C-alpha cells in the first residue's frame, strides 16, 4: 500500500515543476497581448467618430 | 421650355450656406486623440511576492 503512494510521487517531482514553469511563462506573454489590445482598440474608435 | 424657365429660376436664386464645422460638430461624434492607458504593474513583482512564496512553499494543504 506504502509503494503504491510513493511510485505515484516520483513521477509527479519532475513532471509538475514542468506545469509550475509553463503557466507563469503563459502569462507572461498575455501581458505583452494588452498592448496588441490597445492597437485594436484606438483604431475601432477613430473609425467610428469617422462614421459619424 | 418650362425646363429652362423652371432651370434658371431655381438654379440661379438657389445659394447653398449649410451649417460650420463647428456647429456640425454637435451632431457628430467628435474625434478621439490617442487613449494611453500607461503599463499597469502586476503583482508576483516585488520582494512581498519572494518572503511569500518561500514561506507559503514550505506548507501546502491536501
Amino acid at each position: 500500500d506504502r509503494i503504491d503512494s510513493v511510485s505515484q510521487l516520483q513521477n509527479v517531482a519532475e513532471t509538475t515543476k514542468v506545469l509550475f514553469d509553463v503557466s507563469k511563462e503563459t502569462v507572461e506573454l498575455e501581458s505583452e497581448a494588452f498592448e496588441l489590445k490597445q492597437k485594436v482598440e484606438l483604431a475601432h474608435e477613430a473609425k467610428a467618430v469617422l462614421d459619424s | 421650355n418650362v425646363i429652362q424657365d423652371l432651370y434658371l429660376r431655381e438654379l440661379k436664386d438657389t445659394k447653398l450656406a449649410p451649417s460650420t464645422l463647428q456647429d456640425a460638430e454637435g451632431n457628430v461624434k467628435p474625434w478621439n486623440p490617442p487613449q494611453k492607458p500607461n503599463l499597469p504593474e502586476l503583482e508576483l513583482q516585488g520582494p512581498e511576492a519572494l518572503k511569500a512564496y518561500t514561506e507559503q512553499n514550505v506548507e501546502t494543504a491536501h
